[PDB]
């Protein structure tokens, strides 16, 4: 019932300081070693460091000795990696594993992992407009309903339908990189076509680099 | 030495036999660090499959084994299903350099999927992007198979060159993929013409939907 939460930035600009933390819930940080591994989008993982759960002991990946520290924190049970003179090249997804105390090293937990993002231009968040409902792509009697993210700089956009109540239906597509270097995506959902009038939606839209946390209701706007 | 290495794709045949090799050393495995096998989906945490060479945790399915010889081990798969489709990395601790490595990844690939034809939706702007000046075309592409797609716009009768940006075609969770063109125009643009098309095009076959300023 271990969880793993991590916090941190989303953007990093170049020769800044990357600091993310994992927070564990459910289990303390003693009786393990507690690991950081970072995968470039496209690429596979890479192991950066573990520290030891119960003593002060850590090791680092060689390549990234100079740059990396990892520490911990007991009292609030979790611990922390901090990477020195970032650039483009520690652009990753980040996740924060546990391993066993023992000396062998298989990863059983994973975080969710947190996209970093290594670039001098600013954070944007996004502006979110409904999609009115339409019927003639879909079959058998339903309706889609969609809410368009535009213009963020960074990536990770996450979107859910009525506040995560409606599940069902949901497609978010890949975000699509415009030619000023933000992002934009779609959410669409496809509901019963009867229920658009009894029945409200809204789309929760999180851009956390930018801390914003938008819900648009999608009214009928035509019929 | 001192590296783990494994073919960038295999390819299997749906409930056949396939295996991926994971090649090492002097250093890593033929020092006998165990190799361990993850598994990762699109848009997951790598899922960990087997562990000290051949064993299994709770939770993993017995088609799923391992094997190690020398500096070289292997993940075999029987009865391929189109699930099992997926990046799969070995990793192994090093002596040398006293770190735990990874492999760069094999991606597995079934042979029996057929081809799809993709649905397309078409969302004409709102008047709020209208008004904010980012009124934008939305055509959403899924549920097709075959990852080549072509898109196309059409302004009444012609193509716009400008202001499209199509994303490339990325798998979901059933296999498929999926794809989004985005159209931005301003609102004497979308005011001024007649209809605009979004024209997809998978396999000779084209599908196009048109949308119109009425009101």
């Amino acid at each position: 019932q271990l969880q793993l939460q991590e916090s941190g930035p989303g953007l990093v600009k170049p020769s800044e300081t990357l600091s993310l933390t994992c927070a564990v819930s459910g289990g303390s940080i003693s009786g393990y070693y507690w690991s950081w591994i970072r995968q470039p989008p496209g690429k596979g993982p890479e192991w950066i460091g573990f520290i030891d759960g119960n003593t002060v002991g850590t090791n680092y990946n060689p390549s990234l000795k100079s740059r990396v520290t990892l520490s911990k924190d007991t009292s609030k049970n979790q611990f922390s990696l901090k990477v020195s003179s970032v650039t483009a090249a520690d652009t990753a997804v980040y996740y924060c594993a546990r391993k066993p105390l023992r000396r062998y090293f298989w990863f059983d937990v994973w975080g969710p992992g947190v996209l970093v993002t290594v670039s001098s231009a600013s954070t944007k968040g996004p502006s979110v407009f409904p999609l009115a409902p339409s019927s003639r792509s879909t079959s058998e009697s339903t309706a889609a309903l969609g809410c368009l993210v535009k213009d963020y700089f960074p990536e990770p956009v996450t979107v859910s339908w009525n506040s995560g109540a409606l599940t069902s239906g949901v497609h978010t597509f890949p975000a699509v990189l415009q030619s000023s270097g933000l992002y934009s995506l779609s959410s669409v959902v496809t509901v019963p076509s009867s229920s658009l009038g009894t029945q409200t939606y809204i789309c929760n839209v999180n851009h956390k680099p930018s801390n914003t946390k938008v819900d648009k209701r999608v009214e009928i706007k035509t019929c | 030495q001192s590296v783990l290495t494994q073919p960038p794709s295999v390819s299997g045949d749906p409930g056949q036999r396939v295996t991926i090799s994971c090649t090492g050393s002097s250093s890593n495995i033929g020092a006998g660090y165990y190799v361990y096998w993850y598994q990762q989906f699109p848009g997951t945490a790598p899922k960990l499959l087997i562990y000290q060479d051949n064993k299994r945790p709770s939770g993993v399915s017995d088609r799923f084994s391992g094997s190690k010889s020398g500096t070289s081990a292997s993940l075999t798969i029987t009865g391929l299903q189109p699930g099992d489709e997926a990046d799969y990395y070995c990793s192994a601790w090093d002596s040398s350099l006293s770190a735990v490595m990874f492999g760069r990844g094999t991606r597995l690939t079934v042979l029996g999927q057929p081809k799809a034809a993709p649905s397309v939706t078409l969302f004409p702007p709102s008047s709020e992007e209208l008004q904010a000046n980012k009124a934008t075309l939305v055509c959403l592409i899924s549920d097709f198979y075959p990852g080549a797609v072509e898109v196309a716009w059409k302004a009444d009768g012609s193509a716009v060159n400008a202001g499209v940006e199509t994303t490339k075609p990325s798998k979901q969770s059933n296999n498929k993929y999926a794809a989004s063109s985005y159209l931005s125009l301003t609102s004497d643009q979308w005011k001024s013409h007649k209809s605009y098309s979004c024209q997809v095009t998978h396999e000779g076959s084209t599908v196009e939907k048109t949308v119109a300023p009425a009101e």
